[PDB]
């Protein structure tokens, strides 16, 4: 990666137990704390597009407590278009919010865009979804039967 | 209302 | 020893003997569709068997 | 497998058997899943709150506790498997990951939310004169689940 | 009050240990009463006994102080929105959390009647319940030696 | 010796099992208005052509000219309160001051 | 099928001085001085009841040779009644063949 | 007498 331009902002690729969404809110359709509230749930594989994971080859999915439905074929690996909906909502700026009070209610609609280490969120455009996509909130969360 | 008071974290 | 007259029974009348009838229908609701396509009421087939709990 | 689905196993006869099955078996059930309805539940919270009208001043206190609005849902928990509590929070998260939606849009208070579940003994730090709370706190302790309501819901 | 309409019994966190049914047909000349068929939900059953999910209970430590060391190791007071309206707060920790963990089960369901004659291909089933096909079944292997009883 | 028969296994004997489940769908509805899981009834027939009701009346019919008995294994669950009433480990005896003065 | 399980209560009265401050209250512990009445120390291991499901075989017993199609079960408790904290109780029995007439 | 002395929380 470090070699060819690659940034630590788009590993891709992030296996990792959380609820990412679960400090969500209709209305901000964001992440109120500016946290992916740090809390054990579920081992979970986060990815980025293009980028995928199989296992085939493997039995660390059962760990993962991931597992096929049909478990006997191989159509099993998962690629950033296969976790539909379930994108990162992508975490809403804390800061932006709080020093706007200027005489006004607008302020923080502005979800954090990177880091403080400036490392990027590819947030994306609609400013309210980034191009983060978890195993578990897909399932869990979003598609029902597709 | 964006309910959860913020700052109240130890 | 254990030698046996054993016999767990119970309603399910014996698959009886002595003789009985076969219904042999055609427009029977499954047959229709799993066996005919094929053709008319000229020849057809039917599953003599009256249990429901079979295809 | 298909070839040998064909072939018989032979048991034979002239005197007929049985066998004695002994089985081996494991499985990965997360303790809220969905199939085994530890995922949904029904339950009716405040939608709605106003009164009829005329918005303030001599009721301005008291137009709030005018008109209340009630609806029933059945809302659902993320797949899983958690402790005792964990679960607990999930759904009074849940119930809440309702109101948000629809409380606030609505006027009606987080002081009336409606539908807490929750472990505790109010009425421990209880005292007989005063027929409350002497702490002045529900006394923070865990002694087994339980719902809290409010009227209606 | 509901000390009658209902009853007060512990924290299941298996949350209904429920039983499941099973049965390979093409073996067990079916026990007696059930019909035979090829209903996968039908199927006559050859044994039962319960799911392999049973509880596992800990020490939450120091139980309260367990939360305040999770109201701010969190990050956020995401469930315990209100850390003050003593009624909304994210209620207590229990002195002892218990977790919904499976074991495998090795089980012996007792001596059947097999007809006399096994399709290489048996086909092997377990039933829920509500019967049906419980797809949190992981590897399950059946076993059966056969054995003489009676004569014609 | 005539004899007509097919698949149906003849109901057969040497030993079976009998399946005493409680929570079987149609038994509940028609008889567990009257209680819990102490005590209830089954139906141990399992042809679903059948109400319990209907079920209870025929018989299971284990023969003869020779008794035998059956080997009940069974599996029970139960959520005890430790500090239950039911079992006593609630209430309980003592005697305090409940006067003082001269 | 309730036993009792055991545990290590944490440092014994070090649990219980995070639980003077975690509870709020000195509700149980109305006197934190008089030696006499404070809310008794923790002991070193704690202990809970808890019940685990019970597999368990009878033996092989003598039935009747008709059997209604509705059996009906009661688990009675010592001092014979219904018990309540009853859960699911699925009894199996497989009949089997003795004696002869 | 409330029976409980105040302030006595760490």
């Amino acid at each position: 990666g470090r070699q060819n331009g690659v940034l630590e902002s788009d590993i891709g690729v992030k296996f990792d137990t959380r609820n990412f969404r679960l400090g969500w809110d209709p209305e901000t359709k964001l992440i109120m704390p500016g946290v992916y509230t740090y809390e054990a749930f579920h081992p979970d594989i986060v990815l980025l597009p293009g980028c995928g994971v199989d296992f085939t080859e493997s039995r660390l999915s059962n760990l993962l407590g991931i597992r096929k439905r049909h478990p006997f074929q191989e159509g099993f690996k998962i690629m950033y278009e296969d976790l539909e909906g379930g994108n990162i909502p992508a975490l809403l700026d804390v800061t932006a919010y709080e020093e706007s009070k200027k005489d006004k209610k607008e302020l923080k609609i502005q979800p954090l865009e990177k880091d403080s280490k400036s490392r990027s969120y590819n947030v994306l455009e609609d400013k309210i979804n980034t191009a983060y996509r978890s195993w578990y909130l897909s399932y869990n969360y979003g598609n029902p039967e597709k | 209302n964006p309910v959860y008071p913020y700052d109240t974290e130890c | 020893p254990t030698e046996g007259r054993n016999s767990i029974r119970y309603s399910e009348l014996s698959p009886l003997y002595d003789t009985t009838k076969l219904y042999l229908v055609d427009n029977k609701s499954a047959d229709i569709a799993s066996l005919n396509y094929q053709n008319d009421h000229s020849n057809f087939l039917t599953t003599v068997v009256q249990n429901n709990d079979f295809t | 497998p298909t070839e040998a689905s064909t072939q018989t196993i032979n048991f034979d006869e002239r005197s007929r058997w049985g066998g004695q099955l002994k089985t081996i078996m494991h499985t990965n059930m997360p303790n809220v899943n969905e199939y085994m309805f530890s995922n949904k539940f029904k339950a009716r919270v405040m939608v709605s709150r106003k009164a009829p009208e005329g918005v303030t001043v001599n009721d301005t206190y008291d137009h709030k506790e005018d008109i209340l609005k009630y609806e029933w849902f059945e809302f659902i928990l993320p797949e899983g498997n958690f402790s005792a509590t964990m679960t607990i929070d999930l759904m009074n998260n849940a119930i809440i990951d309702n109101y948000l939606e629809i409380g606030r849009q609505n006027g009606v208070l987080e002081s009336d939310i409606g539908v807490k579940f929750d472990t505790r003994n109010f009425r421990l730090g209880w005292d007989p004169e005063t027929k409350l709370i002497m702490p002045g706190v529900y006394t923070y302790e865990a002694f087994h689940p339980d719902i809290v309501l409010l009227p209606g819901c | 009050g509901i000390r009658s309409w209902t009853l007060l019994t512990t924290s299941d966190v298996t949350c209904g240990a429920e039983q499941v049914y099973w049965s390979l047909p093409d073996m067990m000349q079916d026990p007696v009463t059930f019909r035979s068929t090829r209903q996968v939900n039908n199927y006559p059953v050859v044994g039962a006994e319960l799911m392999p999910v049973f509880s596992k209970s800990f020490y939450n430590e120091q139980a309260v102080y367990s939360q305040q060391l999770r109201q701010a190791t969190s990050l956020t007071h995401v469930f315990n929105r209100f850390p003050e309206n003593q009624i909304l707060i994210r209620p207590p920790a229990p002195t002892i959390t218990t977790v919904s963990e499976n074991v495998p089960a090795l089980t012996d369901h007792g001596t059947l009647p097999l007809r006399s004659s096994i399709r290489g291909v048996q086909r092997v089933t377990v039933t829920d319940a509500r019967r049906r096909t419980c797809p949190y079944v992981y590897k399950a292997l059946g076993i059966v030696a056969p054995r003489v009883l009676s004569s014609r | 010796r005539n004899s007509i028969r097919y698949s149906e296994l003849s109901p057969l004997y040497d030993t079976t099992k009998l399946y005493l489940v409680d929570n079987k769908s149609a038994d509940i509805a028609s008889l567990n208005y009257q209680n819990d899981h102490s005590n209830f009834l089954t139906t141990v027939v399992q042809n679903n052509d059948f109400t319990p009701t209907e079920a209870s009346t025929q018989t299971i019919n284990f023969d003869e000219r020779s008794r035998w008995g059956g080997q009940l294994k069974t599996i029970m669950h139960t959520n005890m309160p430790n500090v239950n009433e039911y079992m006593f480990s609630n209430k309980f005896k003592a005697r305090v001051m409940v006067s003082r003065k001269a």
